[PDB]
Parts: structure tokens; C-alpha cells; sequence
């Protein structure tokens, strides 16, 4: 097991399955892990892009397509709080879509939502989801990450 | 390997955490005083009255 | 970890001693499947009653153990629930494989190997 | 506003705000507020609006 040193508070557990759980309990619960980044990292860059998984985008539509998208909801042009723009209706392609934004007013507190649902086959010739579908991962661009190659 | 292991190094990570001065803009004026006290002299002059 | 030293004195950086292990020019085959216990590089290994990889001992039992025919010799170490890849053929060194006590001479230890693709030989 | 004041006053009146006949609302034509309804939580100070 190559462990690359990443903290052990980052990988969370809560629940969206839970009663009384809306939408904005969702949003805080991302804006926590947002947080917990934004201290531990080393140049402080907040975390614009949210992969998320199949069934973790249907929980969350599930949870709160009533809330979004209602009365007085982030997407309702009377207000003027947001300009956020996710898609009611999406097609269902294995692969990545870019299904939205989910900005504040003046560039503010901007969350890009992504959806994952490549299939890779495993080493024992089986089905797997690359991007692990009951869970939400949010990465930034400052991870400065580094292709290694050793010898031949 | 062998004796030891080769490393090479690469650039090295820095976090400097400074605090932004909010509270000082609304202190623009500077006093550097050499005597031990400063007073002021407040007047409240109120004209309007029958 | 965080104090310098003051005082005089020596010290080793280490001694280095190579391993060869080749003695031949027969073709090297490889297999790699699950390990049974703690193998170390290049112990010499057999398979159990359920195909694990256990390390070979012979004088095992009334009847002899499938633990005590050997077949082949590991590559990288590993634990149970690992897996193990070892080799199946070429010609290797009498002294740069790990076996264990009773076994110990020239004649006992290539008569473990009369038979397969895996001999074993002195460098001279 | 402080963290726990911001957020007990987003907690009590965010619904009669950002609603129906509230202070943001573009059809009636009594204010100008944009106040924003999101904000990403860094250490430090920002702007939340008029």
C-alpha cells in the first residue's frame, strides 16, 4: 500500500439517507469538507470542482429536487441571491458530464458539479466503477500533482 | 539501493500563515509623541431651541 | 531527531555484499499464485493440500506431506493472503537460497531438484 | 457579523428573505439588495453584499 500521506480527518462518513436532511444541510456538509481543505492545504486554494458518483448525484437530487428548483429556490429568476444553473433533465452516457454551477451572485462561493460514472475492467476481468458511486470527492487543481516513471 | 536508497529531491512546499490587517483601515493618522500623555477637549454646543 | 552531535567519534555507512544467483543458461520460468505463510526472497518453496505457497520442510506428516516435495523458489516476499512469484526454471546458486537446517550439504540439496527444470550448481 | 451571528441571522430570517415579497424579489420594485445566497467558507473576511 503506497500511502501518499494524505489526513485521515478529510475521508468522511455522514448520511444522506437520514429524515430532516435538506438541501442546505448538504451544501454545509460539502462546505465543511471545503473547510477542512482549505486549513490543511498549503496554498489555501478552495476547492471549485465536486465529482461526484451516480448514486451520490441521485441521493442528492432525491433529497432535495424539492427544495432546488421550487419556491424561491436557487434556480428562481425573481431572486436576485444566485445565478446558479443546473440542469433539470440530463442524459445518461457512461463517461463524465458537466452538469452545472452552483455560484452564488458575484462570482461567489462557486461549486462545479461533475458526474462519473466510467467502468473500468478490474484485474480479475470484472465490471468496476472508476469513480466510486455512493460517495462525493471534491479535488482542486493545486494538488500539483506529479507523474512518476522509474526505470526500464 | 545498495548502501542506501537514491532520492532525488524536488521543490520544497512552503505555507506561510500571515493574519490581513482588516481593523486598521479605518485608522489612517499617525501620533509619534515623545511626551507621556495625549488629550483631547470634546465640546457639545446645543443652538437649537425656541 | 531534532539534536545535533557534539562529539568526536566514527561510525559505519554500511557494507555491501552482492548476491548472484544465477549458475546456468536454462531457460527461467515463472508463475506467480497465493502465498501460505511468511516466504522470504528466494526461500524455497512448496505447495500444500489447498495450493498455497508454503516454504518447504521436508519430514513431514505414517505418510509424507505434499509440504515436503519443493518446487520452486520465490522472487519477492510476501505474507499469507499475499501471492508469491517464484521461479520454475534455470540454474541456480547452491548458497544464495534460502533453505533450512537438515538440508544442508551439496548432494542433499540438488537431490531436492534431480528431477524438474530447476537445477542447482556450485559457482565456482 | 460575527460567525454565529451571520449564521443565526441567515438561520431566522433567510426565508422571509430571498422569498416571495421579501427584500429581493426583482417584480416588486422597493429595494436594490443583493444580498448573496451562497458563500464559500475560507478564514477571513468577505463581502456578503449591499
Amino acid at each position: 500500500r503506497v500511502d501518499f500521506g494524505r489526513d485521515a480527518a478529510l475521508t468522511m462518513t455522514t448520511d444522506w439517507t437520514a429524515a430532516g436532511v435538506t438541501l442546505m444541510d448538504m451544501i454545509a456538509d460539502l462546505r465543511d469538507g471545503q473547510r477542512l481543505v482549505s486549513d490543511k492545504s498549503m496554498s489555501g486554494t478552495v476547492i471549485r470542482d465536486y465529482v461526484f458518483g451516480g448514486d451520490a448525484w441521485d441521493q442528492f437530487v432525491k433529497v432535495g429536487g424539492k427544495e432546488l428548483w421550487g419556491k424561491d429556490g436557487l434556480m428562481d429568476s425573481t431572486i436576485r441571491g444566485s445565478e446558479t444553473n443546473v440542469t433539470r433533465l440530463w442524459d445518461d452516457v457512461e463517461g463524465v458530464q458537466y452538469m452545472g454551477e452552483l455560484v452564488g451572485a458575484n462570482g461567489a462561493g462557486r461549486m462545479r458539479i461533475w458526474v462519473n460514472t466510467q467502468k473500468y475492467r478490474d484485474q480479475n476481468d470484472q465490471e468496476q466503477f472508476l469513480m466510486k458511486q455512493k460517495a462525493v470527492m471534491g479535488i482542486s487543481s493545486a494538488i500539483e500533482g506529479v507523474r512518476c516513471f522509474g526505470a526500464i | 539501493a545498495g548502501l542506501y536508497t537514491t532520492y532525488q529531491l524536488l521543490e520544497v512546499q512552503r505555507k506561510l500563515k500571515t493574519l490581513p490587517a482588516f481593523f486598521l483601515q479605518w485608522f489612517p493618522r499617525q501620533i509619534n509623541f515623545q511626551e507621556d500623555m495625549i488629550a483631547f477637549d470634546k465640546v457639545i454646543q446645543d443652538v437649537t431651541r425656541v | 531527531t531534532s539534536l545535533p552531535n557534539y562529539l568526536a567519534g566514527n561510525g559505519d555507512l554500511g557494507s555491501w555484499e552482492p548476491t548472484q544467483i544465477f549458475a546456468g543458461e536454462a531457460d527461467i520460468v515463472t508463475e506467480g499464485g497465493a502465498a501460505g505463510a511468511d516466504i522470504e526472497i528466494y526461500q524455497v518453496i512448496a505447495k500444500n493440500a489447498a495450493g498455497a505457497m508454503v516454504p518447504h520442510d521436508p519430514t513431514a506428516t505414517e505418510v509424507p506431506a505434499p509440504q515436503s516435495v519443493a518446487i520452486g523458489i520465490a522472487a519477492q516476499p510476501a505474507k499469507s493472503g499475499q501471492n508469491v512469484p517464484y521461479y520454475i526454471g534455470g540454474v541456480f546458486n547452491h548458497a544464495a537460497l534460502g533453505w533450512h537446517a537438515s538440508l544442508d550439504t551439496l548432494a542433499k540439496r540438488q537431490a531436492v531438484f534431480d528431477r524438474t527444470n530447476i537445477h542447482i550448481g556450485n559457482l565456482y
